[PDB]
């Protein structure tokens, strides 16, 4: 997997 | 089209409409209308601006992947006779990525950054132009590439800055900018050792705090599940 | 510069948009091979299809959305301005859709399969300008759609067996096109369930490498056929 | 609900 980031709210 | 002698409520109406029809590329073109009217955002404006923008280059950035992919697994093979074609697809994708990025970047500089008041929208613009920079960077080769680290390091660490100094630990923006700088030190920066720290002192800090508003709460522990996520990953 | 690619190069970049999910370029590609005055194979037709089809798809899926909001508002000037906006693009790919397959695409020549898709992708492309018009060019639309939906069910049923899939979309999305456009629910269901009736017993016959295509279109009469009964 | 046409294959 990739490092996951902060989504769409 | 021509967006300067728009209303700047019917642009936000417009990129709202954009939004429940699924049409990131307009929606995204409308807040550029609206920045551009010269005021500032509201949070509800930042967080149209915000979605617009991370699904067109979302979906760039995925299709990027996918055409890296099969360029590389072709070069590897190593045929006298594939991957002109994929090499040059991926680099007409790349380049319109590049495109919105830099559209992105130029807004921040030329409109959002300077102009805010408070610190929480300062730093949200701060953690923008990081992220952005960053998105460049999965692309760059070379020299560039170490110049584009730079940027998106200096912004990082000045919104990270400001975010201690004047918001609490569990606010949304500073944990997301936490999150996503993190994600910096593993992905781009070669820096799993500062990834890891920075994600554990990030996730125990609002852990600390999570007893303290429920309008919060959701974005804040979602967030908190990725840091986690990505703590169980690296190690 | 789609004319400076090689033909081959054009299918391959095709074929490399559809893997990237980049339907827009993909029919980009796929026009430009057209251009080239090749006939397509099956599978470049697949890719024709399939990249317009999505591009449409988007289209005709935020049209309705807007029209909904629209419709619901008139129970500003912005929602009708931008699903116009919307509605002028949509028009502008079905025509692109609907050149092509006049000035390159459909001949009269050539095996009854490839005419008989090609005259049925005219009717599905004036069914969805069709969805959108309002007022005298509406029955110009619908009458064109009808024409070249019955020129391809002409063909099919002097050329194609029963179940061969190409006959079977056609009647499915001609029996959608009497449902949902041309207000005749008993012409739809008729020809749905003779459509249905006809290819299962027929379908014994049917080679295996068309056997899922075509049991996904009956399935589909089927529930069609449950829906408007 | 909207009547089916045919979707890719
Ligand atoms: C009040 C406000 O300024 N606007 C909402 C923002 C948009 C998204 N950001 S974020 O990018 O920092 C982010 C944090 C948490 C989650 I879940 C998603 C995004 C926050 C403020
Ligand atoms: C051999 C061939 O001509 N190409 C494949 C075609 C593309 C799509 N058509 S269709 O639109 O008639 C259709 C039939 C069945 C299904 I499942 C989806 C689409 C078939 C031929
Ligand atoms: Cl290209
Ligand atoms: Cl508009
Ligand atoms: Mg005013
Ligand atoms: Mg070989
Ligand atoms: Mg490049
Ligand atoms: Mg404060
Ligand atoms: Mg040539
Ligand atoms: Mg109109
Ligand atoms: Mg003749």
């Amino acid at each position: 997997d990739r490092s996951s980031s902060a989504p769409n709210v | 089209g021509a967006m300067g002698s728009m209303e700047r409520a019917s642009l936000i109406q417009k990129a709202k409409l954009a939004e429940q029809a699924e049409r990131y590329e307009d929606m995204a073109a409308f807040m550029k209308g609206a920045v551009e009217k010269g005021e500032e955002l509201s949070c509800e404006e930042r967080n149209l601006l915000s979605v617009a923008y991370k699904n067109v280059v979302g979906g760039q950035r995925a299709a990027w992947r996918v055409l890296s992919s099969i360029e590389q697994k072709s070069n590897e093979e190593g045929s006298e006779e594939k991957g002109p074609e994929v090499r040059e697809y991926r680099e007409k994708v790349e380049t319109e990525l590049q495109g919105v990025c830099d559209t992105v970047l130029g807004l921040l500089d030329s409109h959002l950054i300077k102009e805010a008041g408070d610190a929480e929208s300062r730093v949200f613009y701060l953690k923008m132009k990081g992220d952005y920079y960053r998105y460049l960077a999965e692309v760059a080769t070379g020299d560039d590439k170490k110049r584009i680290i730079d940027s998106a390091r200096s912004a990082y660490q000045e919104a990270m800055d400001i975010s201690k100094k004047e918001m609490p630990p569990t606010n949304p923006i500073r944990l997301g900018l936490a999150l996503n700088f993190s994600v910096f030190h593993y992905e781009i920066a070669n820096s799993p050792e500062e990834a890891i720290s920075l994600a554990k002192t990030t996730f125990d800090e609002a852990m600390a705090d999570l007893h303290t508003s429920e309008d919060s709460y959701k974005d804040s522990t979602l967030i908190m599940q990725l840091l986690r996520d990505n703590l169980t990953l690296w190690t």
